[PDB]
């Protein structure tokens, strides 16, 4: 706002809609690899 | 950037076909199986490429 | 003689403790919700043993100061009885809720066979209240307390429905549709004993299904109130 | 590939931090401004904290793929990090993205990643809440041209993220009468100011 | 209910009602308490006897039955016996609108 004119704004619901949107993207995320992890767990409980 | 893709597709698709193939043979038909000699020399191959 | 007597009493003691404390939480977890009388005649029967153990309790209370001689274990198992009596007394605050709780299930039961749109949705909404009002006043107590609570939930969830059936936005043709998906014999005003068999579809299991049923109720007597309004206009 | 992978889980646990941070605030400042937030206040403040962050990474690579990119290389995205970082964070948006775009590169961009029945509706439309509600019910996306500021009262209940959910069947109460809300709905808003 | 109009006729219906409750109500809040007590007297018997099975509810006819009852437990008024002897004591006053007085007074032992 002192460098440029150009006006930004942060509320507490700004904040509370990141942290549900972290703990969405984490569980997406690692439920991705927890599924990939399974398969080659999986595959080498198989070639062993 | 389109043969990275290409290769990773080829790859995950002989990984399920080991899988498959490992489990469905058995242990008699495995040993001189002419399938799976095939596969382990390609993802040998894939990898290194 | 007082200690090795004592030791026998409150041997005894704690028995009778553990006893009616176990017939106290037996008049807590025994929820009628309908049943009446019944549950009454339990609560004035506990109110018999109880008696009992008390008269029990003075018998040691008796051997342990006849003994004398400043033993602890005299007054410990006094300690012991004492706890039993409180916890009967908790029993008897609960029972008591039990029986102010069948009062306005009766009541409920008489309103559903008087049924009446305008009646029901007033019924509904005051009911609601002195529901909301009974539960809050419900705190500590003994275990089991919460398997009672529930009953009073599921009571609430059925007073939100009546209100529902007494605006009347909801068509017979929109009820069969809800019907269809509820599977339930009774339409949306088949009988005045209906109230009874609305229980049978679990409130909590059959509130989703009945609230967008209800919901989408509305959107059609919005939409064919405008028709009404349209249909008046060029008439 | 296992060990490789196991350390890939806590290390996409101080990654999301990062990425989530990056998508939710970021986005109005300018170049200089959002590379100092994201390189010189958090990734340094992470490391400290000792939250696994994998070593390297930068909202470009953490968020969005390389083939990804390379589709945005075809839809008129310049190679520009300012552009590749707005468009990464259009993709993984949880609030509905209002774009400040004069030069019109962001609505170019859209018409071409969203080329199906991106249904175009400009504030000052006659029908417009007609058209929205429409394409809310069963529509792939509407991008809204012209709201400079001050976002109508009727949009309002739309832009709160809130769907409600009606049994089966989701609806969301939009203007005076509610109507269905289908699922994989879009709606760009673009201020050219 | 059994109607007192005395302390002798409050202690009597105290003692005819040996199971259950029998509350003597002393007076009332003035306001015309005869009419309202009888009225009060049909829908509590039915909150009391039908609806609970607890209570019976003696509205003594104006003497000091409640002064009497609080002398012999030591422990408008109303005094709730049990066997006919005094074992609840509580003293206050309620309006037309005595359903919140009766929702205060559910309940001590």
């Amino acid at each position: 706002l002192k460098l440029e004119r150009r006006y930004n704004y942060t509320t507490p619901k700004s904040f509370l809609e990141l942290i549900d949107f972290y703990k969405k993207l984490l569980t997406e995320k690692r439920e991705t690899i927890q599924r990939q992890i399974q398969r080659y767990e999986m595959g080498l409980n198989i070639l062993a | 950037v389109k043969k990275q893709n290409e290769y990773a597709v080829t790859l995950d698709k002989l990984e399920s076909d080991l899988l498959q193939s490992l489990s469905e043979a058995d242990p008699a038909t495995i040993l001189d199986n002419t399938e799976l000699i095939q596969n382990l020399d390609k993802t040998k191959k894939t990898t290194i490429e | 003689i007082i200690p090795l007597q004592a030791e026998e009493t409150q041997n005894i003691k704690r028995d009778l403790d553990i006893f009616m404390k176990e017939v106290e939480s037996f008049r807590k977890e025994f929820m009628q919700k309908s049943m009446g009388y019944e549950n009454i005649n339990n609560a004035y029967d506990t109110i018999m043993v109880y008696y009992h153990k008390l008269t029990a309790i003075e018998g040691r209370a008796l051997e342990y100061n006849n003994l004398e001689k400043l033993f602890e274990l005299q007054k410990s198992n006094y300690k012991q009885l004492k706890d039993c009596m409180n916890d009967l007394k908790n029993l008897k605050t609960m029972w008591d809720a039990i029986a102010l709780i069948h009062f306005q299930y009766n009541d409920w039961k008489t309103k559903p066979w008087r049924q009446i749109k305008a009646d029901i949705l007033l019924d509904t909404n005051k009911t609601l209240g002195t529901q909301i009002k009974n539960l809050p006043k419900e705190i500590r107590n003994f275990k089991g307390y919460n398997v009672i609570v529930e009953k009073v939930k599921n009571m609430g969830t059925v007073l939100p429905l009546v209100s529902a059936l007494h605006s009347e936005f909801m068509e017979d043709r929109h009820w069969s549709q809800l019907k269809q998906i509820t599977g339930t014999v009774f339409d949306h005003n088949s009988l005045s004993f209906y109230f009874e068999d609305i229980l049978a579809l679990n409130l909590y299991k059959y509130e989703n299904t009945v609230n967008e049923i209800v919901d989408v109720a509305q959107k059609e007597a919005k939409i064919e109130k405008k028709l009404k309004n349209i249909e008046q206009w060029w008439s | 590939n296992v060990k490789f992978l196991k350390e890939n889980i806590k290390s996409m646990i101080g990654d999301s931090l990062l990425a989530s941070a990056f998508v939710s605030y970021i986005g109005a400042f300018s170049a200089k401004l959002r590379l100092e937030l994201w390189k010189n206040t958090w990734l340094p403040d992470i490391i400290e904290k000792g939250i696994p962050i994998t070593e390297g990474i930068e909202p470009l690579k953490i968020l969005t793929t390389e083939a990804i990119k390379s589709k945005w290389k075809n839809e008129g995205l310049p190679a520009d990090p300012m552009s590749l970082e707005n468009a990464a964070i259009i993709t993984a948006c949880a609030r509905w993205p209002l774009i400040i775009d004069p030069q019109l590169q962001g609505s170019t961009w859209i018409r071409g990643k969203q080329g199906e029945n991106l249904t175009t509706i400009s504030l000052s439309q006659p029908k417009w809440l007609g058209a929205l509600t429409s394409s809310i019910s069963s529509g792939r996306a509407v991008l809204i041209e012209g709201i400079q500021q001050e976002i109508d009262a009727t949009l309002d209940p739309l832009l709160q993220r809130a769907v409600k959910k009606n049994g089966n069947q989701l609806q969301l109460e939009i203007g005076g009468d509610p109507i269905d809300y289908d699922p994989n709905f879009k709606l760009f808003l673009m201020t050219k100011l | 209910t059994t109607t007192v109009t005395s302390e002798d006729h409050f202690m009597t219906f105290y003692n005819e009602n040996n199971k259950k409750l029998i509350v003597v109500d002393v007076y009332p809040g003035w306001s015309g308490p005869c009419t309202a007590m009888y009225p009060t007297y049909n829908q509590l018997m039915i909150s009391i006897d039908d609806f609970e099975k607890r209570i019976d509810i003696l509205l003594l006819d104006q003497d000091k039955l409640v002064t009497y009852k609080n002398d012999k437990f030591h422990a408008p008024k109303f005094l709730f016996i049990s066997e006919g002897k005094i074992i609840d004591e509580v003293l206050g006053t309620n309006i037309p609108v005595f359903i919140e007085k009766v929702n205060k007074y559910i309940p001590l032992s």
